[PDB]
């Protein structure tokens, strides 16, 4: 028989539509087909006709619950191409609002995933958590959520005064909120009968089938692209990888919830060595001026009504930059002809190869499971469809 | 032509068609073909209303940004009638009921409402008026409906000169009470489509000649009702005195009168519509 | 460094075997899951009483739209077009002639409030503290065109909440 | 007579008003924002709008996303099920006129293209509190509907 | 004027808890089934 | 003048496969105008194909040829596995759309376009 | 220097020695090599390589890139073959990056590559839906992204930005239909370039 | 914070944890809303001498890609095989 | 060794025996190959490295560590991916000189 | 210095108004035309001119860094007034 | 192994132009002339 | 204000019954706080 999953759930659902066909043969699952691009909006179209900071907003609205860490991969790539680098206070700030977006994006993967599964407590408790997240957000960039803030050559203003004693007090309670988390899923035994030998995936078939991020390390893969190949200032800051022995949901849900303690053990490291000095290159010709020198001097009033108007030319040249985002590597394959707008700008967005492995992962299961590896998956329709 | 007037664009959703029409009557049956064609085209559209604005949502979409624009209006308030059709270049009358009630008559709906707005019209400018009156409308009629018919039809061309009477058959249709009033339940018919009268209406008010001029919508066959009623309940695979009366009118013939052929429609056979009408409710000889 | 969240292996020895078998048979933490959503009920709720209580905000919060004046009353913006031309939307329309006194000034500033996306690059841009996202965010609207701005709405809006506005930007414009 | 009728209206008004079942449309970033509507701060519940809501049980339809050409017969779909009375909130640019894709090839320039709406919330995304300042919005649109009033009088 | 901007307070934060904790609570297993098994006896008497 | 073939060396070969999807297309028409009861007829629907045949009818290259069917493949796997809808079918017949102008003097009092 | 990127000499070395290695192992498909200033890999090769070139960079034990990161396609309408296709592949033993660049036009196919990499098999949907560009012996090539019935291939430089059909809800109808699209505000095409030449290094010969 | 003793033993016993010492709920804890100014500092290209811009110039000092083989002895791999990680002495098993 | 910690990759009870087996199987498929291809030179080369070290150490943790390819598994997996790429080669040929020229401006950026 | 034309409708400080047969002005039936009360051009007309004693003027609008850019405006001519080409105030030399 | 195909290169049939775009329109090959004021 | 209160809870405004010639005893909204009072309200400031 065929069938055809609905396009989400009847409570608020934040992940997007999906068209999902299946072929069942009593309670068996036999083949599983997503039709996608219900949310496909032309974004890397859409990006040619940008300066690179005209684009730089579309990036928050790809994977829109990992804002600042989307802008982070673009922000790196521009600077690459750019051949400039951005200040130490900058990249400290960039790595400390990324493990924030990480423990965002973490809250809004495990508590869905259990919400869906019909767990629904959790996810009051832990959007709370998110709420005041969110006002972090918000005293950085004016922005709950679409922040814009993260840009090439640094961020785009420092830090309030009195913020990071608030982003303390957060952390310094966090972990318990975890493990109250915790309390409810980790030895229930409804959750691990939900969960535990469901969407196996051996190391082997998961680097062939594109996989990266939770969906390598829950099969016992040693990668990480911020131990691997570090950006900014990941090399400064002591953390572990958690890694998964089965390769199905429950280990993979282990791994986010304690990657969310690993996250906090960053933002512990990240308050503490914060160092001072500026926040965006000081190189007009990249980084727009001061407004009061704006305002005062010929040289920088030139140069705002450039960046501002024409923007930056980049060199010519072609770049696929990646990061460890929270739903696994996310990439961007820019390039530059010159100008002050990309020719080309390929967005690879890591829940894409992940969906298109829902088919392999769902075979021999039934269709509730079906629901579970989409969760176990974290997939949002904004990175897949673009 | 006034330069906000002149036609722009390709003939679609937020092109300008130079025509600002008032439609009286827009929230009906008829209404609701003839305010769609209007806003395909981007023309402006005054949408008078008696009844509550959720009742009005379905017009929304019908038009681009600010192309539909709603009024609270009375039947009874000239001065609401003149808000309406003040900036207006074509006024187009549907109002009408199929049935009386405590507040208004048959001839409160087609004689006092219909003059009312003729008159305003007249006063504040108005270039072009469409009425719709019906076909079988007579002041000898057994029905009170087509006796008011008749005697508004012959004050809306005294009031307006210029205006241009449309009488049509009974409209078949998905929101018709034609060929659903046949499915929820001598005498010959010649049924007209919706789409048809609406797409007559559209071509009066872009063509100088109807000025003046009284036509006939009428379908292309002729039906003896058992057979309608026969073919009505075979493809769904199965009130009022008043009602009843005008169903079992036969449709008066009016060779002198033009018809859709002369405004450059071509009528629709009831046979390729009738499923489309019925299909949710799950071929008639015709007359040479 | 890595660490193991699921490789551990369970004790054989009768005590811990019949330990399992208690929480099996007795659903030991079933029951302490209970405790959990049991301390939560005797918790103060996070709710705040909307529209009589409000979410905090911060000075550099992106809302509703504004143009602004100088404290003689007459118009920052002088039609340089950078907020245009920066626009990432696309939402900013402007025209311009000389006014009858000779200034360099606006005949048209339309903002799509349907187009725009509320990023601020506008404010950033202009180079007079012209143009600014003011702190209202509760202005929706029964139709789709009461939110195409033109300059009038945003003059109004301006001379409606600058006593706000210019509180704000003394907040925060030596962080930019 | 008159005084019967707009008792009668104001009670049926309080009813529908205070018992608001939404059907979410979540269709991108904005539903995170209608998330965080329905999370503790905010507690849409408490209002009466009930967090799961089927489609055919729902009295007010939220697109908080960007409708694309692929997804718009879709929701004209959901919208048509839904019995009446029935309300549409556009929630965000995107919704509310295409937004930051506006001028894309696959994108819904509005989703008052498909459906009638009753309330545009702006934003890019709205706040939850904006959200929820719009919904508050709705609930005082329909305390001002009159039906039993109009149809007295017909 | 110093710099003024926003920086940790000499010395540091005070110390970020991050492992988890699951306190251990209950009896043993022997312990639990002779406390069920005691409450039967006394019920059938 | 080399080139790499898609599916058909030649002409010949590329014919075969345009038949063979006509016909699949043909026989189809009948359950797509049940399936998604269209109120169209089975005439006005093989019409139709027999109007996107004809249009292509012109070419010469077997590649390009090949890319046809390929898509009108395509475009019949979308609507027999029903992945289209009511209105990607009758997106085919443009019924909203108004009549275009198509002489000189139609065109020229409608607007400046050719 | 605080303001400009370092530079690093001992990757830029590896990755040319190994870039020499594949092309003296592959050199009947390799047709360039170059290493960028900020150490990126790319090997240009004829379009028949695709598979025996990515399985050697698969397989071989020097270089073990079990990962594809991203295929994508770039469309030059100056060239000849206007689309460039690009294989963006990661080796996790020896955590390296390396790009293989193939071209095509509009008509001649390419060798899906699903056989060496199952990640492909989307990538490659996508490419013939966005370029245009047909993959030889896909399993289940088809659009993925567009509407049904969607016609071009939107990512190509002469596609326009809003298309050319737009949907609305027809009362009459009663469906959502298509029609010509026009726009209320027309896109406002901007001129940004600068008439100086920003990049001397860069400068191609008259 | 003004929870009865009575009620904070209740739902302390419950959770089998101290919720009073981290409460998720803010109070005072948290930083004023008003807060002095700021006097933000300056890069390093702040200077009035010796600070010639093609000296720090980043754009200009990047290059075309360099050519290692154009159509117009050791193996190698593309770098040194990655070293084995170390497993967490600070909590290797969860 | 309980598990090599890669899922869905199994222990392997004689891993020196088995690689044994695997490298000579190599060597012997890179004879078919001519003298002068640079793939027969380069694997030859390393494999006859690790067949060396195979031979030199009969201790699996410090074979794994003069190895350098992860656990003595993953080794064994890549030879065989390794003797399977040999087949392969065998019928594309790639030492044959370049199939075809680019168009002139084929890879020139930018334009 | 809103003045209403002969239908009634308010002229905006941009001089805008729906002439007498401009089918336009229906959208404001039932509703109104928003318009700004508080011309800039009368509003700059009422400030003093202020008198100084050099040749040469700096004007940044006032506030420091919350005005416009600073530009210096010469004042030889003694038939007008020299204007800030940002905020419009005029200035003398005496 | 290749084929021979001597037609000229002509893909308006598969590139999803409507017909009025393909034919009514008149294309412009040239080298933008310097902007005068620069 | 009550600053024994969770942030969030610790300002409030209970609106005024009569606005603008509008009867806001039952109905009010957000929109009625004046700009003065917006800041202090959103704890953008400390000073009312
Ligand atoms: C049927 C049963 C229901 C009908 C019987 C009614 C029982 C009496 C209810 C009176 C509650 C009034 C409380 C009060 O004065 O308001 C304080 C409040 C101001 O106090 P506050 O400044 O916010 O401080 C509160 C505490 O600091 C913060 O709150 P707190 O939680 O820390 O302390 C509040 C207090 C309130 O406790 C009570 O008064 C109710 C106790 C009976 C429980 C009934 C079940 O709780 C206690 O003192 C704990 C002892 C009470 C027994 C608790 C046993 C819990 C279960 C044991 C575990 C087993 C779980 C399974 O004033 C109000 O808002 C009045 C609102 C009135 C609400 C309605 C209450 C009446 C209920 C309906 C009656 C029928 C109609
Ligand atoms: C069966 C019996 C039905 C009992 C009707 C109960 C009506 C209660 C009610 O309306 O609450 C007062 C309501 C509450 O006012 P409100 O709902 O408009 O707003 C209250 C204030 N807020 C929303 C800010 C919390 O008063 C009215 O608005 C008048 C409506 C009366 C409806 C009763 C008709 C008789
Ligand atoms: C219900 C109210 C909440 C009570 C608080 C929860 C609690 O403290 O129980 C936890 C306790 C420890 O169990 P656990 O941590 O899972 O370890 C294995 C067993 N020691 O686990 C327990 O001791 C729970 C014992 C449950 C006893 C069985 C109940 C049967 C009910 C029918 C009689
Ligand atoms: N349908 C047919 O078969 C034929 C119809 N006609 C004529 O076509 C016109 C419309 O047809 P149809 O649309 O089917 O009629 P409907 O009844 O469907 O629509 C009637 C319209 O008239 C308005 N209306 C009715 N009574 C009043 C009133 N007392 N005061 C103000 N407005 C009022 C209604 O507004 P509300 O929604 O507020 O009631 C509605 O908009 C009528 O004049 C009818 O006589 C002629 C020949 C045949
Ligand atoms: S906030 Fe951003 S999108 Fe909105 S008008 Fe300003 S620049 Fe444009
Ligand atoms: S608002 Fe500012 S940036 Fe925009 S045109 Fe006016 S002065 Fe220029
Ligand atoms: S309006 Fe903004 S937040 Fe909402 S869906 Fe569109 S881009 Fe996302
Ligand atoms: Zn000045």
């Amino acid at each position: 028989s065929n069938l055809t999953l609905n396009f989400g759930p009847q409570h608020p659902a934040a992940h997007g539509v999906l068209r999902l066909v299946m072929e069942l043969s009593g309670e068996m699952v036999r083949k599983c087909d997503p039709h996608i691009g219900l949310l496909h909006r032309g974004t890397e179209k859409l990006i040619e006709y940008k300066t690179y900071l005209q684009a730089l907003p579309y990036f928050d609205r790809l994977d829109y619950v990992s804002m600042m860490c989307n802008e982070q991969a673009y922000s790196l790539a521009v600077e690459k191409l750019l051949n400039i680098r951005p200040p130490p206070r900058a990249q400290w700030i960039r790595v400390l609002f990324g493990e924030i977006t990480r423990l965002l994006n973490h809250i809004m993967a495990v508590t869905t995933h259990a919400l869906d599964i019909g767990a629904m407590t959790p996810f009051f408790w832990m959007f709370e958590e998110r709420e005041k997240m969110f006002e972090f957000y918000e005293r950085v960039s004016g922005a709950r959520m679409h922040a814009a803030y993260v840009r090439p050559g640094g961020v785009h203003q420092d830090l309030p005064l009195g913020l990071m004693d608030d982003i303390y007090e957060f952390s310094k309670n966090f972990s318990l909120r975890i493990d109250e988390l915790e309390e409810m899923l980790t030895n229930n035994r409804i959750w691990r009968n939900r969960t535990v030998d469901i969407g196996i995936v051996t190391a082997e078939d998961a680097l062939n089938y594109g996989f990266s991020g939770v969906m390598l390390r829950g099969s016992g893969i040693q990668w990480d692209l911020r131990k691997t190949q570090p950006y900014d200032v990941y090399d400064q800051v002591e953390f572990d990888v958690p890694i998964g022995s089965r390769g199905d949901c429950y280990d993979r849900y282990l791994c986010r919830v304690e990657e969310m303690r690993q996250s906090i053990r960053i933002i512990s490291q990240c308050l503490n060595k914060m160092p001072p000095g500026e926040i965006k290159v000081d190189d007009a010709k990249v980084s727009p001026p001061k407004r009061a020198e704006m305002k005062t001097s010929m040289e920088s009033l030139i140069h705002h009504f450039k960046l501002y108007t024409e923007g930056y030319q980049v060199p010519p040249g072609a770049t696929y930059t990646a990061i460890e985002a929270p739903k696994g590597e996310f990439g961007v394959y820019l390039v530059s002809d010159g100008s002050s707008r990309p020719y080309r700008c390929k967005i690879k967005a890591p829940g894409f190869a992940h969906l298109a492995g829902l088919d392999k992962m769902s075979k021999g299961h039934m269709l509730a499971d079906v629901v579970a590896i989409i969760g176990t998956q974290d997939i949002v329709f904004g990175e897949v469809d673009r | 032509l006034h330069h906000a007037v002149i036609p722009h664009g390709k003939g679609g959703r937020s092109s300008v068609s130079g025509i600002v029409a008032t439609v009286f009557g827009a929230t009906g049956f008829l209404g609701r073909y003839v305010v769609n064609h209007l806003g395909r085209m981007g023309s402006q559209v005054i949408v008078p209303h008696r009844c509550e604005p959720y009742d009005t949502m379905h017009l929304r979409p019908m038009g681009d940004l600010g192309q539909i624009i709603f009024m609270d209006w009375n039947g009874r308030d000239k001065d609401s009638i003149r808000r309406a059709v003040e900036h207006s270049s074509v006024v187009i009358n549907l109002v009408g009921r199929e049935w009386e009630t405590q507040n208004f008559d048959f001839e409160d709906v087609f004689v006092k409402i219909p003059q009312a707005i003729a008159q305003v019209s007249k006063e504040a400018g108005v270039e072009k008026f469409i009425h719709i009156s019906h076909l079988n409308a007579d002041i000898k009629s057994s029905s009170k409906y087509l006796r008011s018919k008749a005697v508004g039809e012959k004050e809306v061309r005294e009031t307006f000169p210029e205006a241009t009477i449309i009488k049509p058959a009974e409209i078949f249709g998905r929101e018709d009470r034609f060929l659903n009033y046949f499915a929820n339940i001598k005498t010959v018919k010649q049924p007209v489509y919706i789409v048809d009268v609406t797409k007559g209406i559209i071509n009066a008010i872009k063509d100088p000649d109807a000025r003046g001029k009284t036509f006939a919508f009428v379908g292309p066959s002729r039906y003896l009702l058992f057979d309608l009623v026969q073919y009505v309940f075979a493809v769904a695979h199965r009130t009022t005195r008043d009602k009843v009366e005008r169903i079992h009118t036969t449709d008066k013939i009016l060779p002198h009168l033009p018809g859709l052929e002369d405004l450059g429609v071509e009528a629709t056979p009831l046979e390729l519509k009738a499923i489309e009408v019925l299909r949710r409710h799950r071929p008639a000889k015709t007359i040479p | 460094t890595y660490k193991y969240v699921n490789l551990r292996e369970p004790s054989m020895d009768m005590k811990s075997v019949t330990d399992r078998a208690a929480q099996t048979l007795l659903w030991t933490e079933l029951i302490r899951g209970l405790g959990m959503t049991l301390s939560y009920l005797f918790r103060e709720p996070a709710t705040i009483n909307y529209p009589f209580e409000k979410g905090p905000l911060s000075p550099r919060f992106r809302g509703e739209h504004a143009l602004r004046r100088y404290p003689s009353g007459e118009e920052r913006c002088i039609a340089c077009k950078l907020c245009e031309a920066v626009c990432p939307a696309q939402a900013i329309t402007i025209e311009a002639e000389p006014r009858a006194d000779g200034s360099r000034r606006t005949t048209r500033y339309d903002i799509d409030m349907t187009k725009c996306i509320y990023c601020g690059f506008c404010q950033e841009a202009c180079p007079v503290d012209a143009i600014v996202e003011g702190p209202n965010f509760e202005f929706s609207t029964e139709t789709h065109e009461e939110l195409l701005y033109n300059k009038e709405k945003l003059l109004n809006n301006g001379d409606k909440w600058e006593a706000e506005i210019a509180a704000n930007i003394q907040a925060d414009y030596l962080y930019r | 007579g008159e005084y019967v009728v707009a008792k009668l209206d104001d009670l049926i008004n309080w009813a529908r008003r205070s018992s608001l079942w939404p059907m979410t449309f979540g269709l991108a970033c904005c539903a995170v924002e209608m998330m965080h509507m329905a999370a503790p701060r905010y507690d849409m519940d408490r209002f009466g709008v009930v967090f799961r809501a089927s489609p055919r049980q729902s009295d007010v339809m939220i697109v908080a996303g960007t409708l694309t050409n692929k997804m718009a017969p879709a929701l004209r779909k959901v919208y048509d099920q839904m019995p009446e009375p029935r309300y549409v909130v556009s929630m965000g640019s995107c919704a509310n006129g295409g937004g930051y894709y506006h001028y894309s090839y696959s994108v819904v320039r509005g989703c008052d293209r498909i459906v009638p709406v009753d309330i545009y919330v702006p934003g890019c995304p709205p706040t939850a509190e904006a959200l929820l300042y719009g919904i508050l919005q709705l609930q005082k649109k329909i305390k001002r509907e009159k039906r039993l009033r109009i149809w007295y009088r017909r | 004027s110093k710099v003024k901007q926003d920086m940790p307070p000499v010395g540091g934060y005070g110390p970020i808890d991050y492992k988890r904790n699951l306190p251990r609570r209950g009896l043993s297993g022997y312990s639990m089934f002779a406390v069920g098994i005691g409450a039967l006896l006394f019920g059938y008497w | 003048t080399s080139v790499k073939p898609i599916f058909s060396r030649d002409m010949n070969e590329a014919k075969r496969r345009v038949r063979e999807l006509y016909r699949a297309w043909y026989r189809e028409v009948p359950n797509t105008v049940h399936l998604f009861q269209l109120d169209i007829s089975v005439k006005q629907g093989r019409d139709k194909v027999r109007e996107m045949f004809k249009k292509n009818a012109h070419i010469t290259d077997p590649r390009v040829v090949d890319l046809l069917v390929i898509k009108g493949k395509m475009e019949l796997e979308e609507t027999i596995k029903v992945w289209k809808q009511r209105t990607h079918v009758m997106r085919f017949f443009h019924e909203t759309e108004a009549p275009r102008p198509k002489d000189f003097l139609s065109k020229f009092y409608v607007g400046h376009d050719p | 220097r605080p303001t400009v990127r370092p530079r690093n000499d001992v990757a830029h070395k590896q990755l040319s020695a190994f870039g020499e290695y594949v092309a003296e192992i592959l050199p009947k498909y390799v047709q360039q090599v170059q290493v960028s200033c900020f150490n990126e890999l790319e090997i240009c090769i004829h379009p028949d390589g695709v598979i025996p070139v990515l399985t050697f960079l698969r397989d071989h034990s020097n270089a073990q890139f079990k990962s594809l990161a991203d295929l994508t396609a770039v469309d030059i309408p100056t060239r000849q073959n206007r689309f460039e296709i690009v294989y963006n592949l990661l080796s996790l033993r020896f955590n390296s990056r390396i790009r293989v660049k193939t071209y095509t036009d509009e008509l001649t196919p390419i060798e899906s590559s699903v056989p060496v990499y199952k990640a492909a098999n989307w990538y490659e949907r996508e490419i013939w839906d966005m370029f245009g560009v047909f993959f030889a012996n896909h399993p289940d090539l088809r659009r993925i992204l567009t509407d049904y019935g969607f016609e071009g291939h939107p990512f190509r430089k002469d596609f326009p930005l809003s298309g050319y059909v737009e949907l609305r809800y027809d009362d009459e109808v009663k469906r959502v239909v298509a029609e010509p699209v026009e726009l209320a505000q027309e896109f406002r095409k901007f001129d940004l370039n600068s008439p100086w030449e920003a990049f001397p290094a860069y400068r191609q010969p008259p | 914070a003004s929870a009865t003793r009575f009620i904070q033993w209740l739902r302390n016993w419950a959770s089998g944890r101290d919720l009073q010492a981290k409460l998720q709920l803010r109070y005072q804890e948290i930083s004023k809303r008003t807060q002095p100014p700021p006097k933000l500092p300056v890069g390093p290209s702040h200077k009035l001498s010796n600070n010639y811009y093609c000296t720090r110039d980043g754009r200009r000092e990047a290059m075309p890609p360099s050519i290692v083989m154009s159509s117009q002895k050791k193996a190698v791999s593309p770098a040194p095989p990655i070293k084995r990680w170390e497993l967490s002495q600070d909590e290797p098993y969860l | 060794k309980k598990t090599t910690g890669l899922v869905g990759l199994a222990v392997c009870e004689t891993p020196h025996e088995r690689l044994k087996i695997l490298y000579t199987k190599i060597l012997d498929v890179l004879g078919h190959i001519p003298k002068n291809a640079a793939y027969r030179k380069y694997t030859e080369q390393i494999t006859n490295e690790k067949l060396s070290m195979v031979k030199a150490e009969p201790d699996v943790k410090k074979l794994e560590e003069r190895l350098q390819g992860g656990q003595i598994e993953e080794v064994i997996l890549q030879a065989e991916n390794e003797l399977s790429l040999a087949r392969k080669m065998i019928q594309w040929k790639p030492w044959e000189p370049l199939v075809e020229e680019p168009p002139a401006s084929q890879w020139k950026w930018p334009i | 210095g809103v003045r209403t034309s002969p239908t009634g409708e308010k002229v905006t400080h941009t001089g805008q108004v729906y002439d007498d047969g401009d089918y336009r002005k229906v959208r404001f039936v039932g509703r109104q035309k928003e318009v700004n009360e508080n011309f800039a051009i009368d509003l700059i007309a009422e400030q003093p001119v202020s008198q100084v004693g050099s040749r040469v003027i700096s004007c940044d609008g006032g506030g420091g860094a919350l005005g416009h850019p600073r530009v210096y405006i010469n004042l030889d001519k003694e038939t007008k007034t020299g204007t800030c080409g940002y905020c419009g105030l005029q200035f003398r030399q005496q | 192994q290749l084929i021979t195909v001597d037609e000229k290169l002509d893909i308006t049939t598969i590139t999803g132009v409507p017909e009025e775009h393909i034919k009514t329109r008149k294309a412009r090959i040239f080298v933008p002339a310097r902007n005068n004021m620069q | 204000e009550d600053n024994k209160q969770f942030f969030g809870r610790h300002r409030w405004v209970i609106y005024t019954t009569e606005m603008n010639g509008k009867n806001t005893f039952w109905d009010v909204d957000g929109s009625m706080v004046p700009p003065e009072w917006h800041r202090w309200l959103h704890c953008m400031t400390d000073d009312p």
